[PDB]
């Protein structure tokens, strides 16, 4: 195997497929990458057992076919060290890789292509395409409020449904739910699928195109997804995941409306004397008037007045301060909504102007 | 509990 | 106690106050700062008991004398948290301090003020003032060859030596050493002081606005500086700093330069494949010529080879690479100059186009 | 040793 490229060609790959590897895996293979030569392309991929990254680089110069797998970190640190513009040749020979750009010369201990791990094969049973844009925001806006190592695995992770001409995204950790959905004009048979914690970051993380296409196909068991020369696949969560439908709380009878940034920087001042561990907070909601209050172990206490738009019978409801930060920091608006019933009920919170997003957070007994 | 638990019904 | 100050005026004032401190304090005390209100100033005061940093802010505005501590952090936060312009009022009640500003309000648990730990007095020695600039320059210079918890507690900080009309500065750790002169315009008397690292650090990041001088006074166990309207003090190390001196390369037959940036990048990238722990680096020097090679358990290697000038009988010298790497990243120059002898005696590096910095490098043998 | 030490003394 041989072949030589530039290193601008070669940089974003090799940090793309890096991806999925820990940095420290209990398994050297895990922390290579392999490397494929054929048919005037060089492919490189980069797995953790439950996912992969595979990334495919044209090759314009002189080549020879074959496959080796190294050390993933090395290997990029090694090209990104190397002056803007030069050119990588590599050269395989046997438990060792050859690089040489320059007089700058390296070889890497190699593990056989053979012994990487690759997922199995499957079929797609559905597949639509969109702007990276649009999966981006659909992911950005509810991937926090996803679980992290719940025993309930189904939340590890994010559900992506399709449904008329929409795709949807929920998570939820069951103290706080998130749901975005999103028109993309194709007509898609209605299903669901739980992407694994990992891969929705991976994901979000290739995604860098604005407008440039993706093009996602889901199977029973997997969901990959083809951006550009890279191709993202993942094993799928099982489990039901719940319906977001049932948590949104039903006939609120109390609405308040607030700007977002003074909303959100009046949270941010009384948590700084909220319970370091609980962060529990007081809000107090009356005639266009909202009173959030914080008091920790110390006997410290801060107080927040604002004027909101309110109307309903006054009431005092707890939260985690982070949560509904949380929530606030994920909005980019100007100003927010929220529906609330009872001191120990759902509250539904989003963009006054957009109902793409919308958001749920539990209160805590204070 | 002092974190309430969404309920899923 | 009370006073009204805009948050513009007690930002950078608190933000350095709390230098000294760390977050997680021993004592509950030294977690707090020191506010102090008498004839139209705010004095605030911070300490972790070797060194203190004292702010002076002027009250323009209505207020009446007394003195408490408050946590810092929180004072801090709050502070930081409010909207730009904010106008912050503060008033002591006993075991509690009320903040307001606008309808934000605040209460911090209190410590008395007769409880917080200060410096004893002291006469200074010599004094002497000089641009920050030249301070500035003179830590950046040496404080990263500083040790950091060795036995030879002498070393754990940096040495302050008045000599003539210069200023010097000399850190060690043992295995490679830092030292930098500069002219400070006045006859001072050699006398010569160890500031502990904590306190260099400290002092080296008071130092803004390179206009503004700064006033130092040096007493038998103290040194104070003055930074506009901050005045910062520390209790010095006691101990026989060693002379730079002698470890500087006596009658070097073998000089070599080279760009520093190549220098620097040709060792960046042979790191790479170094030993993660002992980071050992041989060097190859011949007519006009440099090879870098490095190795590691995996029996990866690097070589890199570089044109230089190079004078000399040819010879092998290992290196940490990371010591060369901190003095390479110390020299933001253009060309570098190595004086050296034998493969196992200092090497002496500085930028070919100044004498005012030079640093030494101890070898590895291999 | 295989750091050298500085030799000040
Ligand atoms: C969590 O910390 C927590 C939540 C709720 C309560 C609580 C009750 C829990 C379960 C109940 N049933 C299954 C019938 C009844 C409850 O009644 C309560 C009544 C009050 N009053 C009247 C102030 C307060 C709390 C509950 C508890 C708890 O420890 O009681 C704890
Ligand atoms: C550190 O790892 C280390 C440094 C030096 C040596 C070494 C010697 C150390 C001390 C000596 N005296 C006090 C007289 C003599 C040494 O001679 C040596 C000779 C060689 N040769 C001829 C290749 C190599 C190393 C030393 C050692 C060591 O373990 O020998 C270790």
């Amino acid at each position: 195997m041989k072949f030589t490229v530039e290193r601008e060609h070669l940089l974003k790959p090799l940090q793309q497929v890096s991806g999925p590897l820990g940095g420290r895996p209990t398994l050297p293979i895990l922390g290579n990458l392999l490397l494929q030569v054929a048919d005037g392309t060089l492919s490189l991929t980069g797995t953790d057992l439950e996912m992969e990254m595979v990334a495919r680089v044209a090759l314009v110069q002189p080549h020879e076919p074959g496959a080796t797998t190294v050390p993933a970190r090395k290997f990029f640190d090694i090209c990104r060290g190397l002056p803007e513009g030069a050119e990588i040749a590599v050269q395989l020979e046997g438990e060792r890789m050859l690089v040489r750009s320059g007089r700058s010369r390296f070889s890497l201990s190699t593990l056989p292509a053979a012994d990487f791990p690759n997922l199995d094969d499957w079929q797609s049973e559905v597949e639509f395409t969109l702007p990276q844009a649009t999966m981006k925001r659909l992911i950005e806006a509810t991937q926090f409020s996803m679980a992290h190592q719940d025993v309930r695995y189904y939340l590890n992770g994010m559900l992506f449904e399709t449904e008329g001409e929409e795709l949807r995204t929920v998570a939820t950790d069951g103290h706080r739910l998130a749901v975005c959905s999103m028109p993309i004009g194709q007509s898609l048979p209605s299903h669901s699928v739980i992407v694994p914690r990992k891969g929705v970051i991976e994901l979000m993380r290739m995604l860098d195109g604005g407008d440039n296409p993706l093009r996602v196909q889901i199977g029973s068991n997997n969901i990959r997804a083809h951006v550009g020369d890279f191709i993202f696949t993942s094993k799928l969560v099982d489990g039901r995941f719940p319906d977001y439908r049932r948590v949104l709380p039903k006939n609120p009878d109390k609405h308040l409306e607030a700007g977002c940034d003074l909303l959100k920087q009046a949270f941010a001042r009384a948590a700084i004397l909220s319970n370091e561990k609980f962060r529990g907070v007081r809000l107090y909601v009356s005639e266009n008037q909202l009173k959030i209050t914080a008091n920790n172990p110390e006997q410290e206490e801060a107080e927040e007045i604002l004027d909101v738009t309110y109307s309903g019978a006054e009431m005092e409801i707890g939260f985690n301060v982070s949560y509904v930060l949380d929530v606030l920091n994920a909005l980019k608006c100007e100003n927010v909504r929220m529906m609330l019933t009872d001191s120990v009920s759902s509250v539904q919170i989003e963009d006054a102007a957009s109902q793409s997003a919308a958001y749920v957070v539990m209160p805590m007994r204070l | 509990s002092e974190q309430v638990e969404l309920e899923f019904d």
